[PDB]
């Protein structure tokens, strides 16, 4: 797999431009600097950290490396934990988009900044607590062969417990998150659409502005889009690992297909600053700017 | 349905202080930031401040940092402004404006309910009743015929100027007062058919209510 | 801080035309830039927000543009409704400001002054004062000129002048001028002219007066 290595470079380079592109964005354009944004920022950050890292380990861990159990569990999960902070922040925003537009009137005192900085770090936190399962002495270590003897080859698929992939991870910390998301989304769409329908029989201005809503309910959309794409993601890779696990002692997946969930999934951090500078004119302009401005420097 | 309902107009003496309130009604009003312009010869706008109503905290423009001062009451769904050691220069009319807010990925933010407007007027002069003289055609035509009305030298604005009772309607003119040293100054003139004057009684009403005065003057040809 | 920029200060024009109107900052506030409306005696209205986007129940013939530096605002077929003063505000930074307004006002045909001097009144002389007004009626453009003169010699002080807005009916301008002087003053003098140049007419128009 020659292509694949230039491949997973080409990725953490992009990664990492364009998420340090969005929080450069953030940092020097004053619109941008709000609790929504400061999720956003963690996402991007959360996204950087598998260009400059989740990639290196994904191309050791390819060519078979040998160490301690733990030392080796860490360089097998990482990623984890950057995927799980990574489905926080967007459930964050999920919930943010939420009061926001259902209850507008407690959003000024109820979502501030300071609480944005706590429920950020509680997130990195678990995401640590729950991202590496191996780390707390949880244990698929102690059952190549004369690789060492304090050093036991750390490869994921039997150095990872699939017991848990499918478990603890699929089935617990991501596609529960991912679903009352599903939720909460479709409940601000269908709600604003009611709303809306019906400021329509009321000439205005009978409550808050319609044009105000709507606005707001694209945006939250465009929102919503970057949760459609981390799930069209790593649902593939989740769906391997589900039905090769559930017949353990069934079939497996080959090396020219389950050699791209890997892929994919580590796309997922690519695709954000290419969505918003679709769908979003602030960060677009600024982008834009950024860009325009840097680059004739 | 929304309404910011500003307090009355306000005249004082350089020196003093005045607190200057919006009450809001047809909505929350801890929802918002209240905001405060003022305008200054009914052109150029400038932003004051403004003012959390949750919790009373404060952004200040640098200009009016010292001058101005925003409080709120949130029992009354009101906002004051207050302002200190007047002179001159703070004459102008001040709105409250309130403050929305969504994301578009950016805030967005824009004053979407502005209160009537308030006056404040700060002045040395004393309320002084006008000086009403007719004024009618220099001493000896055409098809029409114009007469005038010069009030002079009051205080403060505004005077009621009618002719013959405002049953003389058409054909006015009545031009913005001025500024003399401390006093106000201001004309009128009614043009009308010569078949109408003098054959006809045409009289200047002037109304000062501050100096609670009402006067009349007819107009007549100038001697003979 | 952020400073805005609006021209033209003034524009006349006529309903059906179109119209447009520029705000340029003093640095980068991105879109985000408000247009507001207020029309003689009221106070601003919410015109476009965001720097394109209509308030509600704005009509559709209403649009906004721009971005970074560079915002403008357009009216299309212009309505008797759209007559009054514009204001930009940028919403960037933590403090605000307004441009300095554009006022549109409507284009009619051109008119001439109607010119007339009254000489102080009685009462008046007794009170001890000397006030000579001038008249210039339903002119436009609003554009003119008075010149007071004394026996032939120019005054330029004691005068004070003073302009209608559009008026209601026949949306010309409408100017007084007063000359005021001490009655010993005003005595001590023969003949009082005041003289008006406008664009209606290549002489001045000149009303006058002596104390006989
Ligand atoms: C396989 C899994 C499938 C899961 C898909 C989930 C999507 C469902 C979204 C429901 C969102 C709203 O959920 C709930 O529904 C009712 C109406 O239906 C709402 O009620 C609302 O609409 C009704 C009219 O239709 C109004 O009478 C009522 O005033 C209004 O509040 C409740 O306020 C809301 O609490
Ligand atoms: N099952 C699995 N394998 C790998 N790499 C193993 C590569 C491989 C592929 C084929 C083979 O026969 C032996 C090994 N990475 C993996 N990452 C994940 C994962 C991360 C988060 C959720 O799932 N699962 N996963
Ligand atoms: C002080 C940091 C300067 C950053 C320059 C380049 C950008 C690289 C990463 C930093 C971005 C982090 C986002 C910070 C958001 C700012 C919040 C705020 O000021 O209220
Ligand atoms: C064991 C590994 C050590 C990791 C060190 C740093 C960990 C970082 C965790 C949280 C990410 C911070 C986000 C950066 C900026 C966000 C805050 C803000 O600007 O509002
Ligand atoms: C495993 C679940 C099977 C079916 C999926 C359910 C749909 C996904 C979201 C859950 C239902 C919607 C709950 C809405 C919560 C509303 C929040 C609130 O109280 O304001
Ligand atoms: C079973 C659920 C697993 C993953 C959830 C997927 C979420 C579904 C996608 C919802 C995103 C909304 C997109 C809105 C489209 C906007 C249209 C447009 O203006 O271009
Ligand atoms: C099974 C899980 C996969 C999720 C299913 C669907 C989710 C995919 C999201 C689709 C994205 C729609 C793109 C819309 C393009 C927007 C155009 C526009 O700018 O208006
Ligand atoms: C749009 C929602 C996406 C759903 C994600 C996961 C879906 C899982 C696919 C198949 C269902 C269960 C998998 C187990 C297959 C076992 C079949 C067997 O060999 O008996």
């Amino acid at each position: 797999s020659s292509v694949y290595i230039t491949v997973e470079l080409a990725i953490a380079v992009l990664a990492i431009l364009g998420n340090v592109l969005v929080c450069w964005a953030v940092w020097l354009n004053s619109n941008l600097q709000n609790v929504t944004n400061y999720f956003v920022v963690s996402l991007a950050a959360a996204d950087i950290a598998v260009g400059v890292l989740a990639i290196p380990f994904a191309i050791t861990i390819s060519t078979g490396f040998c160490a301690a159990c733990h030392g080796c569990l860490f360089i097998a999960c990482f990623v984890l934990v950057l995927t799980q902070s990574s489905i926080f922040s967007l459930l964050a925003i999920a919930i943010d988009r939420y009061i926001a537009i259902r209850i507008p009137l407690r959003y000024n005192g109820l979502v501030t900044g300071t609480r944005a900085k706590g429920i950020i770090a509680i997130c990195w936190v678990l995401s640590f607590a729950i991202g590496l399962t191996p780390m707390l002495g949880w244990n698929n270590c102690g059952q190549s062969q004369g690789c060492g003897e304090g050093q036991v080859a750390c490869l994921f698929e039997d150095v990872v417990p699939m017991n848990y992939m499918v478990y603890f991870n699929f089935f617990a910390c991501v596609l529960v998150p991912l679903l009352l998301m599903l939720g909460v989304y479709l409940r601000i769409f269908l709600a604003a659409r009611r709303q809306l329908k019906q400021m329509e029989s009321q000439p205005l201005p009978g409550e808050r502005a319609r044009s105000t809503l709507q606005k707001e309910v694209h945006a939250a959309k465009s929102l919503a889009i970057i949760v459609g794409l981390f799930a069209l993601c790593w649902l593939p890779l989740h769906i391997i690992n589900c039905f090769t696990f559930f017949c353990p002692d069934c079939s497996h997946a080959p090396l020219w297909l389950m050699y791209l969930a890997i892929v994919l999934s580590h796309t997922n951090s690519v695709v954000n600053p290419f969505i918003y500078a679709y769908r979003i004119r602030e960060f677009r302009q600024t982008f834009r700017k950024i860009i325009r401005s840097h680059v004739l420097r | 349905e929304v309404q910011l309902q500003q307090s009355g107009a306000e005249l004082v003496k350089p020196g003093s202080s005045v607190k200057i309130s919006c009450k809001t009604s047809g909505d929350s009003f801890t929802a918002y930031n209240m905001n405060w312009v003022k305008q200054s010869h009914g052109k150029s706008l400038e932003w004051i401040g403004n003012i959390n109503p949750y919790y009373g905290s404060t952004r200040y423009n640098q200009k009016f940092k010292g001058k101005a001062t925003l409080t709120v009451d949130k029992s009354s769904s009101t906002a004051y402004i207050q302002l200190n050691s007047l002179t001159s220069e703070d004459s102008a009319v001040y709105y409250c404006a309130r403050e929305g807010n969504y994301y578009d990925g950016g805030s967005v933010r824009y004053f979407d309910y502005w209160g009537q407007g308030t006056t404040l007027t700060v002045s040395s002069a004393k309320t002084t009743a006008p000086s009403v003289y007719p004024l009618a055609p220099v001493c000896g035509s055409g098809s029409s015929v114009t007469l005038g009305c010069l009030v002079k030298g009051y205080f403060p604005e505004p005077v009621t100027l009618t002719w013959n009772s405002g049953s003389l309607s058409s054909g006015v003119h009545t031009f913005p007062a001025v500024l003399q040293s401390d006093l106000y100054t201001l004309s009128s003139s009614v043009t009308v058919t010569s078949s109408t004057w003098p054959s006809q009684s045409i009289t200047c009403n002037v109304a000062h209510p501050a100096s609670s005065t009402k006067v009349d003057k007819k107009i007549e040809p100038r001697g003979p | 801080d952020i400073v805005m920029t609006q021209s033209p200060a003034s524009l006349s024009a006529s309903v059906g035309d179109t119209v447009t109107i520029t705000c340029r900052a003093s640095e980068f506030i991105y879109s985000s830039l408000t247009w507001y409306q207020q029309k003689q005696g009221g106070s601003p209205q919410l015109l476009v927000y965001a720097a394109t986007n209509l308030a509600d129940a704005v009509p559709s013939r209403f649009s906004g543009s721009g971005s970074g530096t560079q915002f403008s605002l357009k009216i299309n077929r212009l309505q008797p409704e759209d007559f009054g003063t514009y204001y930009c505000q940028h919403f960037y930074g933590s403090t605000w400001a307004f441009g300095g307004g554009t006022k549109l006002e409507i284009k009619r045909a051109d008119a001439a002054p109607t010119v007339s001097i009254f000489p102080p009144s009685s009462e008046q002389l007794t009170s001890g004062g000397a006030s000579v007004v001038c008249f210039l009626n339903n002119f436009y453009p609003k554009d003119i000129n008075v010149k007071w003169k004394i026996d032939g010699s120019e005054r330029q002080n004691g005068v004070l002048n003073s302009w209608t807005d559009q008026d209601s009916k026949d949306s010309t301008y409408s100017m007084s001028s007063t000359l005021t002087l001490t009655k010993d003053e005003y005595e001590r003098h023969n003949s009082y002219t005041c003289e008006a140049t406008h664009k209606t007419s290549t002489s001045p128009i000149v009303k006058s007066f002596n104390r006989n």
